C-alpha cells in the first residue's frame, strides 16, 4: 500500500514536492526511483538513489530535483524546483523492483 | 550534441546493472535488484566530443533493439555459460536490426576475480571471428568500464 501526494497544478518556476508512503518498513529496499510519463511520450526515469547514498538525475531536471529517502518514516520523496511547463506529467514512485505508486499529477502552466 | 543509444545485454549476473551504474554514479552497487530495466542519460567527454550516452541497462525489445545504436554484449570470465549466450545476443540483434553492421563490443567483466573459467585468447578468438573490440572490465574496481563504453562509441562513429 503506497500513499502518493504532492502534485498539483502550479505556475512556471515554482516548487513541489511529491510523496510516497508505505504501510511497511522500507529499510530493506535497496533502492528508489521516481518516473514520469509526460503527453506524448514514453515513461522515463526521472531520479533514483542507491545504496551508499548517490543520486542519479535525468539530464532534464539535474539541478533542479532532489531525491531523497526518510526510512524511519518510510517515506519517499522528490523535490522539485524551478518548475518548467516540459515537466508536466504523471509522477509515478518506485520502491525497489516492484512496488509501484499509482501516480500524481504534476501540471506546470505558463 | 550528438546522442548514443547504448544497450547492454548479457546474461542475468553478468553486471550489466554494476557496469551502467559504476558508469553513470561512479560508484560500484553490489547485488543490484536483477529484475530492474532502466535507461540511463550521462552527458560524457569521449575523444574531445561532448556527448550525450542514452544507455538501456536491460534486465531480461524488438523495440529497444531497434532503436538502439550499439549494443555491448556483456559475459562473466567466471561463467561460462553467459559466454556461450554471447552468440545468442549477437545473432538475435542483427535479426532485429537487419544489418551485417551493428556497432557492438564484446565484454569480459569480473576480472577482478581469480577463478577464471573463460580466457582471454577464447574471448578475443571470438571477438575477432566477428569483427568487434573485446574489452576485460571489472564493475567491482572500476577497470575498463568506461573503455568499454566509450569504445562502443567509437564503434558507432565508424558506422
Ligand atoms: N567481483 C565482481 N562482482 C561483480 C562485478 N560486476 C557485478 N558483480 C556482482 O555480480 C552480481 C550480479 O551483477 P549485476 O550487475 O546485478 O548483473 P546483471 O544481472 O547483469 O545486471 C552482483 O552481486 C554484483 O555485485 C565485478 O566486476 N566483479
Ligand atoms: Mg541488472
Amino acid at each position: 500500500q503506497l500513499v502518493e501526494s504532492g502534485g498539483g497544478l502550479v505556475q512556471a518556476g515554482e516548487s513541489l514536492r511529491l510523496s510516497c508512503a508505505a504501510s511497511v518498513s522500507i529499510f530493506s529496499i535497496n533502492t528508489m526511483g521516481w518516473y514520469r510519463q509526460a503527453p506524448g511520450k514514453p515513461r522515463e526515469l526521472v531520479a533514483r538513489i542507491f545504496t551508499g547514498g548517490s543520486t542519479y538525475y535525468v539530464d532534464s531536471v539535474k539541478g533542479r530535483f532532489t531525491i531523497s529517502r526518510d526510512n524511519a518514516k518510510n517515506t519517499v520523496y522528490l523535490q522539485m524546483n524551478q518548475l518548467k511547463p516540459e515537466d508536466t506529467g504523471v509522477y509515478y514512485c518506485r520502491l525497489g523492483a516492484d512496488y509501484w505508486g499509482q501516480g500524481t499529477q504534476v501540471t506546470v502552466s505558463s | 550534441m550528438t546522442e548514443y543509444k547504448l544497450v547492454v545485454v548479457g546474461a542475468v549476473g553478468v553486471g550489466k546493472s554494476a557496469l551502467t551504474i559504476q558508469l553513470i554514479q561512479n560508484h560500484f552497487v553490489d547485488e543490484y535488484d536483477p529484475t530492474i530495466e532502466d535507461s540511463y542519460r550521462k552527458q560524457v567527454v569521449i575523444d574531445g566530443e561532448t556527448c550525450l550516452l542514452d544507455i538501456l541497462d536491460t534486465a531480461g525489445r524488438d523495440q529497444y533493439m531497434r532503436t538502439g545504436e550499439g549494443f555491448l554484449c556483456v559475459f562473466a570470465i567466471n561463467n561460462t555459460k553467459s559466454f556461450e549466450d554471447i552468440h545468442h545476443y549477437r545473432e538475435q540483434i542483427k535479426r532485429v536490426k537487419d544489418s551485417e553492421d551493428v556497432p557492438m563490443v564484446l565484454v569480459g567483466n569480473k576480472c577482478d576475480l581469480p577463478s577464471r573459467t573463460v580466457d582471454t585468447k577464447q574471448a578475443q578468438d571470438l571477438a575477432r571471428s566477428y569483427g568487434i573490440p573485446f574489452i576485460e572490465t571489472s564493475a567491482k574496481t572500476r577497470q575498463g568500464v568506461d573503455d568499454a563504453f566509450y569504445t562502443l562509441v567509437r564503434e558507432i562513429r565508424k558506422h
